[PDB]
């Protein structure tokens, strides 16, 4: 048995069909066997019928074609951020300021 | 059931140009406003088409 | 594969490749099912490389 | 564009490696990807300096 992976859509999958799409929530998903985590929003991109999933410059999945529902539901466009701390020396005081 | 044709005229094939023909999508992935290079079967430009 | 694991008394993954226990979540494409019979210890001859 | 490299693996996404390869060798593959991207980051840092 040969289990090669191709860019063509998979005609066989495991029986793990449940739940429903959730919008505007940074949730995890395993669409078409590709694990990811991000929000599920809409976009103005026009998708040709043969196109299933898209890719960015870094070859990261940013689009999908949901079966039996047929919209975009973009892949992991979720935001992020960092944290910065502003405080004087410990000899003067101990108050801190958080920054993003 | 077929019928043979004997009215064919002898004429050697002619050759013309293929300036900007023979380009397609090598994959169905959606890429926008980017330049990508792929290794696939492609008809060369300015080839010699019959 | 859940029913096929008990349909036949075959050897349980004496091979290298895809994850055995995770095979439910594999959406593979374009399998080629080839069946043949061999003699003796020729099973070890059917290996990559 | 360096994120699209495979570094001798079968895929450029670590999730596919984790969900498609046995963890005893998936750990080695992830370590190889980690050290390749670390080498790329070190080259970028040296160029920046
Ligand atoms: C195409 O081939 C014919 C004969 O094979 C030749 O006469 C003609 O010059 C060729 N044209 C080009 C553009 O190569």
């Amino acid at each position: 048995l040969s289990f090669e992976l191709l860019h063509a859509p998979a005609t066989v999958c495991g029986p793990k069909k449940s739940t429903n799409l959730v919008k505007n929530k940074c949730v995890n998903f395993n669409f078409n066997g590709l694990k990811g985590t991000g929000v599920l929003t809409e976009s103005n991109k026009k998708f040709l019928p043969f196109q299933q999933f898209g890719r960015d410059i870094a070859d990261t999945t940013d689009a999908v074609r949901d079966p039996q529902t047929l919209e975009i539901l973009d892949i992991t466009p979720c935001s992020f951020g960092g944290v910065s701390v502003i405080t004087p020396g410990t000899n003067t005081s101990n108050q801190v300021a958080v920054l993003y | 059931q077929c019928v043979n044709l004997t009215t064919r005229t002898q004429l050697p094939p002619a050759y013309t140009n293929s300036f900007t023909r023979g380009v397609y999508y090598p994959d169905k992935v959606f890429r926008s406003s980017v330049l990508h290079s792929t290794q696939d079967l492609f008809l060369p430009f300015f080839s010699n088409v019959t | 594969y859940s029913v096929l694991y008990n349909l036949a008394p075959f050897f349980t993954f004496k091979c290298y490749g895809v994850s055995p226990t995770k095979l439910n979540d594999l959406c593979f494409t374009n399998v080629y099912a080839d069946s043949f019979v061999i003699r003796g210890d020729e099973v070890r001859q059917i290996a990559p490389g | 564009k360096q994120l699209s490299s495979k570094f001798g693996a079968i895929s450029s996404v670590l999730n596919d490696i984790f969900s498609r390869l046995d963890p005893p060798e998936a750990e080695v593959q992830i370590d190889r990807l980690i050290t390749g991207r670390l080498q790329s980051l070190q080259t970028y840092v040296t160029q920046q300096l």
